[PDB]
């Protein structure tokens, strides 16, 4: 798996991203390559080994 | 809603002023009552007062005992509270020397009513009993006002001393050879069905076991002798239907390492008793097994 | 005499006062500042530094 | 704002007189089907679980999964509700038919309206009404569950008067400071399906175990480590009078049952037990410490 | 025969509970009684026919 | 002695690869049984793996797991492992391991691990001749089906030839449940079953005598009149053959017989029961998290 975590910590200038058929359907159709979601707030971004 | 509001640590009641003090602070009017420190504001243990007849106060005057309620078919009293030591005259497990010992202490006429009521009925003894808790801070009088514990450690007020729980040596037994770091205290009643009458057979039993399945498996060990009797009574007596070879229920748990033997002293007579120390109370309902 | 040739083995326990030896700076232990965890249990407040 | 609370609303506007009938139930138990936050009053109460052809068992089994929730304080167009934490004391309310005594175990049961009228209801509001469960003491509750099952065992044979004379007495419980007529599950002659669904579960083991167990007793008997199996095989005779040289000295056993069908007899033996299990036990929802005078409110430590 | 051998050896005859035997294999127990006086120390021997 | 500590630190002697520590971060809030309950346990005591045996009996793992003390993992900073011990009756988050849909509101029970279709157990942690075998948390109905079959497996073998024993074990080892298939690793007839198998057959026998004749005849009378989809199936489970009014109406004696029968179903039915622990409230849409309350 491509490692995540660091994407949630390193600052980004950010983009006004837009795409059709909602954020969820684009991930549920696997049209994107790597993906990850979480509905809670796991402190994996807080942990730093 | 404010970001500082979630930054706040959980509120400390001890830092805050007392509710009685706060209303006085708005008026700045001193009162004779010492509101600076309310008592029993810190006890996790829950308790409730029990009025008791004067004839059953003995043995309970020492802190640490067992108050099991006893329902009765009389309209008054409807519930005569019973000490576990008072129940020892009834239990078959007690030695005849130990039984004769405490039985002389129960010369009170109010105590005499208890033995009359256990025998008259056809109902089994465990159905009429109900665990409540343990003695502390005896009131003593014609109508004793015990402050029985419901769930928590026995101890003196202001935490000055932690009361031990007392259990008679004859009713105590250890299944394990090596004590664990923790062991729950399961009060247990086991009938030995026979013929003319079904004797009881009390056994308080500390054990490292917690799960109900393994707890009743070891209980089938030494108590298997009653298991041969309960089945033999079935083929012997059609229409008669004996039920429940025994009963187990949780009473609490202890640190195990603190346990040691001791003896009570009341009315000159001595009685050796196992002495649980930091016995947190955790009530458990009767659980049937065959 | 049986036809066996018994050959018991026997472990023993000799108490010994061993002497360790090591060179200078053979290893560097690293330490963090000790932490004081807190606990509550009515009768007592056990701590575990 | 330290205390947690479950808010509720009202679709119908309350009458000012109706608001005061909730203040008579400040401490009453208010079971909730599922833990949430905002809750419409249609979700509130046991009334949403009311059924027609379904029997008493459906009302009780759903109640076991319901999250019991004590009433807190009515506040205008709201209902505060707190779900008790385990092991803490709380002042509940004795809405139950029988007066409480100190130290009694308590377990929730669905309400049972009977024949003659007594107390009825106060919170009718557009078809829906705020029914509340009884809070019977546990030792009596075991007696209640035993009656409804046995009264349904006689449902098959209502035709003879001697059976009806017995069910008429089982209907009348007699206990301390109370007498009641627990309603008969039988109605419109034929029994309600939920009781018939349960009554078979008792008759299964009463019959299915009368043949399947014979094969497994003889093999375990060889050990005799507990010796009881030597007498346990004679426990299966199911008889009272002593045998009189009719020679049924040994139990009947199944003959050449198919190995696949033999597994099905045991695999179905326990699925019946999974349905019957709900009535076998009653969790102690509350344990009273000292009843308050007037037998209204009573402080109790929560359990379970 | 099984009981007669024990008198020839002096070994005590176990009557362990079936629930005890399950834990007996899962762990162990001090099945041998401690001597009333250790004149020297722990006994130690084995056997290889 | 201090009462057993609420917070437990687990530290691993073997050096850990980065692939290992990443699995632990996703493993947070999983149920991790421990035996010692020491304030600073070694990783060898951690997990269920040390109790594995050459028999690999699924039965012995069931009873040994009941002596375990369940704990919830928390804060996996660095090498340290914060195994908080939940208090009874309070809410706690829970993270699934075994693939089960978990319908909301069902009772949960800790269970010895099974295996899904890959059989690889892949993404498991191996750590130098050691593994971290975490027992599954399963819905209560699955705990019944996984165990009621296991009691049958010791019974059916008692009378059948060894070729016919494997034929039944081959079928009973698989258990479908909520779409997903499941299968029991290495079932083992053992003395661990015999101590339980005997009391079950004894409980089967005492119920046969407790029943009143009306309680057993209730279905055979019902077949004479009513017909239903359930009643037709029950006749397949029973021998075919071998109003006159009830022979004896003694309601005070009838109800007293029922009370002894409840003692059996609080016992014999409990042999397949495992003590309930977590109580689900709101399952997460990913089914990887759920709030829970109450313990065994």
């Amino acid at each position: 798996m491509e490692n995540w975590s660091a994407l949630e910590l390193l600052p980004k200038v950010g983009i006004p991203t837009d795409f059709l058929t909602h954020v969820k359907t684009s991930a549920g159709e696997e049209m994107f390559e790597a993906l990850r979601i979480y509905y809670g707030d796991d402190p994996e971004r807080y942990n730093i080994h | 809603m404010d970001a500082r509001a979630v930054a706040k640590r959980p509120r400390d009641p001890a830092d805050e002023d007392n509710e009685l003090v706060t209303a006085l602070k708005a008026k700045r009017e001193v009162n004779t009552i010492s509101v600076r420190y309310l008592y029993h504001a810190d006890h996790q243990a829950l308790t409730a007062r029990f009025f008791v007849p004067e004839g059953l106060v003995e043995f309970e005057a020492q802190p640490g005992a067992l108050l099991i309620r006893m329902e009765t078919g009389c309209d008054s009293p409807r519930h005569l509270y019973i000490s576990l030591y008072l129940l020892g005259i009834r239990a078959s497990n007690v030695s005849a020397s130990t039984r004769c010992l405490l039985e002389s202490v129960y010369t009170a006429s109010a105590a005499r009513a208890a033995l009359q009521w256990l025998d008259l009925g056809p109902h089994l003894l465990h159905r009429r009993l109900e665990t409540l808790g343990c003695v502390k801070t005896v009131s003593l009088g014609i109508t004793s006002l015990l402050t029985c514990v419901m769930r928590g450690y026995l101890y003196n007020t202001l935490k000055t001393e932690v009361f031990a729980l007392m259990i008679p040596k004859d009713m105590y037994l250890t299944w394990e050879e090596t004590r664990g770091r923790l062991q729950y205290v399961y009060l247990i009643i086991v009938y030995d069905y026979d013929g003319p009458e079904t004797r009881p057979g009390i056994y308080v039993l500390t054990s490292s076991i917690a799960h109900w399945q393994t707890l009743v498996d070891v209980a089938r060990g030494k108590f298997a002798r009653e298991r041969c009797s309960f089945v033999n009574r079935r083929i012997t007596r059609p229409r008669q239907i004996p039920l429940c070879t025994g009963v187990i229920q949780k009473l609490g748990w202890c640190l195990a390492d603190d346990i040691h033997t001791s003896f009570l002293v009341h009315k000159e007579l001595k009685l050796s008793v196992v002495r649980l120390d930091n016995f947190s109370v955790e009530l458990g309902d009767f659980r049937e097994f065959v | 005499h049986p036809g066996f040739a018994l050959t018991a083995v026997r472990t023993d326990t000799f108490e010994v006062d061993m002497l360790l030896y090591s060179g200078k700076s053979c290893t560097s232990v690293i330490i963090n500042n000790p932490i004081v965890t807190k606990e509550e249990r009515d009768i007592s407040t056990t701590y575990h530094v | 704002a330290m205390e947690a609370n479950i808010f509720c609303t009202f679709d119908h506007k309350l009458s000012i007189a109706d608001v005061g009938k909730l203040t008579k139930l400040v401490a009453a138990v208010v079971p909730i089907p599922q833990r949430l936050h905002l809750i419409k009053h249609y979700q509130l109460g046991l009334h949403q679980f009311v059924d027609h052809t379904r029997g008493y068992v459906r009302l009780r089994g759903l109640l076991r999964n319901m999250t019991l929730t004590l009433m807190r304080r009515v506040e205008g167009n709201q209902i505060l509700l707190h779900v008790p934490t385990h092991g803490l004391l709380y002042t509940v309310l004795n809405t139950g038919p029988v007066t409480w005594e100190k130290g009694d175990a308590l377990c929730v049961l669905p309400p049972l309206f009977h024949g003659p009228l007594a107390r009825e209801n106060l919170l009718t509001l557009g078809q829906w009404e705020l029914v509340l469960p009884w809070i019977v003491p546990m030792p009596l509750a075991l007696e209640i569950n035993q009656r409804l099952l046995i009264m349904g065992l006689f449902s098959l044979d209502r035709s003879y008067e001697e059976v009806k004379a017995a069910v008429q007495q089982l209907q009348t419980i007699t206990f301390r400071d109370a007498t009641f007529t627990i309603p008969d599950p039988v109605i419109d002659q034929h029994l309600l399906i939920d009781m018939k669904t349960a009554c078979l579960s008792m008759s299964m083991v009463a019959n299915l175990a009368s043949e399947l167990t014979m094969t497994y007793v003889r093999k375990l008997a060889l050990e005799d480590s507990s010796m009881l199996l030597v007498k346990c095989q004679e426990l299966l005779m199911r008889l009272d009078r002593e045998r009189s040289v009719g020679e049924p000295r040994t139990p009947a056993r199944p003959q050449h049952v198919s190995p696949d069908d033999e597994i099905a007899r045991l695999s179905a033996l326990f699925v019946m037990l999974r349905q019957l299990d709900d009535l076998i036990r009653e969790q102690v929802v509350f344990t009273v410490c000292d009843v308050s005078p007037d037998n209204k409110s009573a402080t109790c430590i929560f359990k379970g | 025969v099984d009981r007669w051998i024990r008198h020839a050896a002096g070994v005590e005859r176990p009557q362990l509970l079936d629930t005890e035997t399950i834990s007996m294999l899962t762990f162990g127990s001090m099945s041998e009684r401690n001597a009333a006086a250790t004149v020297h120390g722990q006994k130690a021997a084995c056997e290889l026919i």
